[PDB]
RNA sequence: GCGAUAACGAACGAGACCUUAACCUACUAAAUAGUGCUGCUAGCAUUUGCUGGUAUAGUCACUUCUUAGAGGGACUAUCGAUUUCAAGUCGAUGGAAGUUUGAGGCAAUAACAGGUCUGUGAUGCCCUUAGACGUUCUGGGCCGCACGCGCGCUACACUGACGGAGCCAGCGAGUAUAAGCCUUGGCCGAGAGGUCUGGGAAAUCUUGUGAAACUCCGUCGUGCUGGGGAUAGAGCAUUGUAAUUGUUGCUCUUCAACGAGGAAUUCCUAGUAAGCGCAAGUCAUCAGCUUGCGUUGAUUACGUCCCUGCCCUUUGUACACACCG
């Protein structure tokens, strides 16, 4: 047994909601006692830029958005198996941190 | 839009 | 205003045409049957279609 | 002297900026004599609205 | 029935332990009381010079009693307001830190506060017993 | 009218309130009517309120302004003038002090006096203008029984204001001074002087 | 556990939580008596719930109120609307349908804001201007 | 300019007020200052009297507002 | 409570050779002597135990020149040194705090102090211009 | 780091590879007008459902002129803009 | 869009679409959220109660509030009026929402001698290229003052100023061997600020950002007054290699016009306008500025083409580089 904590960051939504079902998962079939996902608030870096590169014109403005997505899972396990499964559910988008 | 004068 | 356009209407009533005996005065069983039948990408146009099918099936 | 008059009929927006309207009204007491005429407010229909003078009736505005 | 400070109105409950402890006279006063501002945003001295002090510890007092290990900059920023900045838009600026930490340090070792864990100061086992006794003979009349 | 015994003690006067709905549970609606024919469906004293505080949504549709109480519209016709605008506890306030000082002013109904004010403040007839591009023009028409209330209301606290303006006498007091003039048709008054000023030009351009 | 039923009420951004459970005739606003809710002008507002039905509906019940968010007349609207709101899913959920459906009638008759929080907010402001429809006054 | 209160009381102003306060249906602070022709502050130190003397019922207290009547 | 008087109030006092309203409050008068603010005029006050709720006129001689003598010599009556108007002076480097005629006295020394030395805020001074640098091409209209 | 490198599958569906083909053409002589009939052909013939080519610029003249070449159909505003 | 119809049936744009706000006691979970219970514990009345504190092991429960994903929900739904009985419009009823449900993002066919080569290791050409128009160092200027104009902030008081007390948000940002971030707390200091520790690379700490308007109790009493705080004198700290021609902050003092503003002219339809503050950007320091956010929160239409701007039709043309003809 080992108290394991899953992060899960990506800046989209649908490749991050399939790794943190395929770990709850693998983690359920698996007879490990887990806590999670837990959807925490999402970050919404915003910026607002002139659209003019020059200083003439209607003073209009971008809003560019930036949301990222956290959730966090608790697992029981060995770290053999944590690790196998984060290798089995390894995605480009999806970033994976693990702390004891 | 200037001439630059040398003095020294 | 609540003007509907031509790809409702038009959408609306060759619905009428298509599945006229099917069709009823309710419109939720309207609209779910225009969800078995039409393919729309939106719930929003889905249940605006439905609407104006539901008026034509009125009158 | 003043005579009240019920309005039963909301004719259309007159006067130059729209913001008169003409009305048609009928008195309260001896329920006759209907005549056009115009007001300021906003009117509905079944207003009981007061008339300092009835002898007038009222026409387009330029 | 156990009557509370949460059941007596804020503004003569100060008024009466601001009273009591007046009488009472423990409570040590700085000699500076009647020159200092309380804000760097005040332009003026408190037009009660003689009991102001007191009414401010009580206030301390009751709000410490209400909450959990409030600070001391975080009592500076309550009681601080509005600063009348010239033709510059208005602003929030804090209250007095000696004032405010003469204050408190003079409920310390008059009894009702102690240093609590994880910071701030708690009120103490007799400063509840206390400000009850004050909101028992606050309701009476 | 039993007094009902709480853990949590209420006080006597709220508790009163349980028999009927008040003015501050101070002043009753059952008492006031209306004379004047012509506004009583623009103005809304039938459903009694406590406070006048509501925070309704008046503002949506185009005639919803006439279910608003007619108090609370005195009250936030009160709040103008810039330095005044959204500081409403301080109208409601000046309202609820107004009506104490009307009623112990010639001891009368406080709401009484507010309605028969209003009946009494509103121009009857009032010329508009129909001026071809500049030129000065005047025609006489009728005023809706609606602009006829609100028209009175902004006379009424624009006379209170200017009355009250740079004077040691109070908003409230100024406020129940033009009010009970007006309710008893003194030409004294501030929105009389206009009201009666407005039917004379109208009786002078018909 | 015991007859519990607890609820929330709505304002601008004010939430207030109301629990109500069987008891004494208990009212506290956070712990506190409601005789002394601020502003003290608008204390009739939050008397308003109490005083129409009757205090003896109270009798079975007691209300503690946890109201966060907003601001100081928003929370007054969140506390009345909590406590009509607690006090209505406890009739409906312990109490015959019968008075369920008075006590809906005669708030809905009343006031529409104490059992459905209002759902204006705040429009975003838009650039170009110092508030959401308000802009910069133009010059020629 | 023209407004020239009264800031210090001497006994005929006193024995004045005394005489004339309880001849009316409402004294107030402005009430007091318009027709007494005393100051605002002596106005409210006179209501702060009378009431103690029994003259004066407070009919609604308030700082920014003092509604008074008679007591007979 | 309220008193009454008779022939004590005296309607014009005169201090530091200004006339004083006498039926002004103690802390505005004072205020009304050039060098004493409110903020000054207070603790004055306050040292001379002089109580806030009497009128100038109320006020009798003796408190007036306990007043003056406060203010005549601060430093002597539990005054801070960093409350005074005029501290640590230029020649003799003490705390001082200057009254009705010394403050436009010792401020036009000041003046012609800076422009003998000819510092560029004593020339402004001499031009008439602001000297704290604020800018001069849209404001400066008077 | 590993790189790999594959071929982009609908070369007449890059619009990057037919733009560094038409730099290509024009940097080597190659007529507008048969370039960006040229770009039009090889998108619908890649099966395109629409294409638009503009060139901007100065060409032979003092004066500055630009040119679209437009073929099929074509979406401009919302969301499918970004999609498709 | 209906309809009339030498037109019929279509495409782009509009509309659809996407983001965000408002509903979910209906699912899925949450010690970085909350609650009820339970341990342990305090005060007051002793009624078994009421407020607290504590529990990253009580190795509790739950998701109403908090977070966020899959969905559901509104389509003018039902009923009355008018209408070509059509598109629609106005009222109600139900509803969280019946103004495109509110707000935005994207946005056609062509075009402008509109603005930028002072954003580009984007550029053609021209100029200069060693005493440089390259780059760097020092000091000054961009602030400069008889004047005209534009965007604004404070105000002209009492619906107010001070003095105490009450005491409620949301949007966000935050560091490491650096070159210094957000900083709770303790101890000094009237303040500004100083010193010592600790937390936070963050739903955990700053932070419940206890913000300001707002409410209560007092003094003031229509006075250029305790409104207003320029101008000016002296001093104390912070930032910066350097504050003088003041960075900013704080203390005392100085006590100006302004007593509601001419001709003209701007913005504004609902949580909107107006007040009221807060965060982020520029940033060693400096926000009277923008970009957003929330507190309090209206008056008055819900109409018209009278002014103003734009569009369409007819019409005239000796214009087509198109009236700058």
């Amino acid at each position: 047994i080992h108290k394991i904590r899953i992060t899960l960051t990506s800046t989209k939504v649908k490749q991050l909601e399939n790794v943190s079902a395929n770990i709850i998962r693998n983690a359920a079939q698996y007879n490990i006692v887990k806590k999670g996902p837990v959807r925490m608030p999402t970050k919404v870096l915003k910026i607002t830029t002139r659209k003019t590169p020059n200083g003439e014109g209607s003073k209009t403005w971008d809003a560019y958005e930036m949301r990222i997505h956290k959730r966090v899972i608790d697992l029981q396990a060995p770290a053999s198996t944590v690790k196998r499964i984060t290798q089995i559910t390894i995605e480009p988008g999806v970033d994976v941190e693990v702390t004891i | 839009r200037k001439k630059k004068v040398y003095t020294t | 205003g609540r003007v509907r356009t031509k790809t409702v209407k038009r959408a609306s009533k060759v619905l009428i045409e298509r599945f006229y005996p099917k069709l009823t005065l309710d419109f939720e069983t309207n609209k779910r049957l225009t969800s078995e039948i039409a393919v729309i990408q939106s719930k929003r146009l889905r249940n605006k279609i439905a609407g104006y099918t539901t008026h034509l099936m009125k009158r | 002297p003043v005579t009240l008059a019920k309005v039963i009929k909301v004719l259309g927006r007159t006067g130059s900026r729209g913001g008169v309207t003409q009305v048609r009204v009928e008195f309260l007491e001896d329920a006759s004599r209907t005549i056009v005429r115009n007001v300021k407010g906003p009117v509905r229909e079944n207003d009981i609205l007061c008339l300092m003078e009835s002898e007038r009736e009222a026409r387009r505005l330029r | 029935p156990g009557v509370s400070v949460r059941d007596v109105p804020a503004q003569d409950f100060i008024n009466a332990y601001a009273q009591f402890l007046q009488r009472q006279g423990k409570l040590e006063v700085p000699g500076y009381v009647d020159i200092v501002k309380t804000s760097a945003g005040n332009d003026l001295p408190p037009q009660e010079a003689e009991t102001w002090f007191y009414k401010r510890a009580a206030s301390i007092a009751r709000h410490i009693y209400l909450r959990k290990q409030v600070g001391v900059g975080a009592l500076n920023k309550l009681y601080g307001g509005a600063k009348n900045r010239g033709f510059r838009p208005h602003k929030h600026v804090d209250a007095s830190g000696s004032i405010n930490r003469k204050c408190v340090q003079a409920l310390q070792k008059i009894g009702v506060l102690e240093i609590s864990p994880k910071g701030g100061r708690r009120i103490s086992e007799n400063g509840q017993r206390d400000l009850d006794r004050i909101a028992a003979q606050t309701l009476e009349e | 009218l039993q007094v009902v015994e709480l853990a949590t003690t209420i006080p006597l006067d709220v508790q009163e309130a349980q028999r009927e709905v008040k003015l501050f549970n101070k002043w009753s609606f059952e008492d006031v009517e209306v004379k004047d024919v012509s506004l009583v469906d623009y103005i809304q004293i039938r459903n009694p309120v406590f406070v006048s505080h509501t925070a309704g949504k008046y503002a949506s549709k185009r005639f919803r302004k006439a279910q608003c109480p007619i108090v609370e519209r005195l009250t936030n016709s009160l709040m103008m003038n810039g330095r005044n605008n959204g500081k409403k506890l301080k109208a409601v306030r000046i309202v609820k002090h107004a009506l104490e000082i009307i009623h112990v002013l010639t001891e009368q109904n406080p709401i009484q006096v507010v309605v028969d004010a209003i009946v009494n403040s509103g121009a009857r007839e009032d010329s508009t203008r129909i001026g071809s591009s500049g030129t000065v023009r005047r025609q006489a028409v009728d005023v809706s029984p609606l602009r006829r209330v609100n028209q009175a209301i902004a006379l009424l606290t624009i006379g209170a204001r200017e009355a009250s303006f740079r004077n040691i006498k109070t908003i409230a007091e100024c406020l129940a001074e033009e009010l009970i003039n007006a309710a008893k048709g003194s030409s004294t008054s501030y929105a009389i002087k206009k009201k009666d000023e407005l039917e004379r030009v109208a009786k002078s351009n018909r | 556990s015991t007859q519990s039923v607890q609820t929330f009420g709505k304002k601008k951004t004010a939430t207030a939580v109301a629990h109500v459970k069987a008891g004494k005739g208990l009212i506290k606003i956070n712990g506190s008596p409601i005789t002394l809710v601020q502003p003290e002008i608008l204390r009739f507002k939050v008397y308003e719930p109490l005083t129409l039905v009757g205090l003896d509906k109270f009798q079975g019940i007691d209300i503690r109120v946890k109201v966060t968010g907003g601001g100081h007349v928003s929370q007054v609207y969140a506390i009345r609307q909590a406590i009509a709101k607690g006090l209505v899913a406890y009739h409906q959920k312990y109490v015959d349908e019968a008075s369920k459906n008075e006590l809906k009638k005669i708030f809905a008759s009343y006031d529409k804001t104490l059992l459905v929080a209002d759902s204006r907010r705040m429009e975003p402001k838009k650039f170009g201007g110092r508030g959401a429809r308000a802009r910069f006054q133009k010059s020629y | 300019d023209k407004a020239q209160h009264i800031v210090i009381l001497d006994q005929e102003k006193y024995d004045r007020i005394l005489k004339d306060v309880p001849t009316y249906k409402y004294v107030s602070v402005s009430v007091l200052v318009d027709r007494l022709k005393i100051g605002g502050s002596l106005a409210r130190v006179a209501l702060r009297q009378l009431e103690e003397d029994g003259i004066i019922t407070p009919v609604l207290k308030h700082s920014k507002q003092a509604i008074y009547t008679r007591a007979q | 409570l309220v008193v009454q008087e008779q022939g004590s109030f005296q309607h014009i006092l005169r201090l530091l050779n200004t006339n004083i309203d006498g039926r002004i409050k103690i802390m505005y008068a004072l205020t009304k002597i050039r060098g004493v603010g409110r903020r000054y005029a207070n603790l004055v006050c306050k040292k001379a135990d002089v109580e806030l709720t009497k009128r100038a006129g109320e006020l009798t001689q003796e408190e007036l020149e306990r007043i003056v003598t406060i203010m005549q010599n601060p430093t002597n009556y539990k005054i801070p040194a960093w409350f005074l108007n005029r501290q640590k002076d230029q020649v003799d480097g003490k705390d001082y705090h200057v009254l009705a005629n010394n403050l436009e006295s010792k401020l036009r020394d000041d003046l012609e102090r800076l422009k003998k030395i000819r510092s560029h805020r004593g020339i402004r001074h001499f031009w008439g211009l602001k000297v704290r640098g604020q800018h001069t091409k849209t404001t400066s209209r008077g | 780091i590993a790189i790999y490198a594959e071929r982009v599958e609908e070369r007449g569906l890059s619009a990057a590879v037919q733009a560094e083909a038409l730099k290509a053409k024009l940097l080597s002589g190659l007529p507008i007008r048969r370039a960006a009939y040229g770009v039009l052909r090889f998108a619908m013939g890649a099966g395109a459902k629409g294409v638009e080519v503009v060139i901007s610029g100065k060409l032979r003249a003092a004066r500055a002129k630009s040119q679209k070449y437009a073929d099929g159909f074509m979406i401009h505003s919302g969301q499918p803009t970004r999609d498709f």
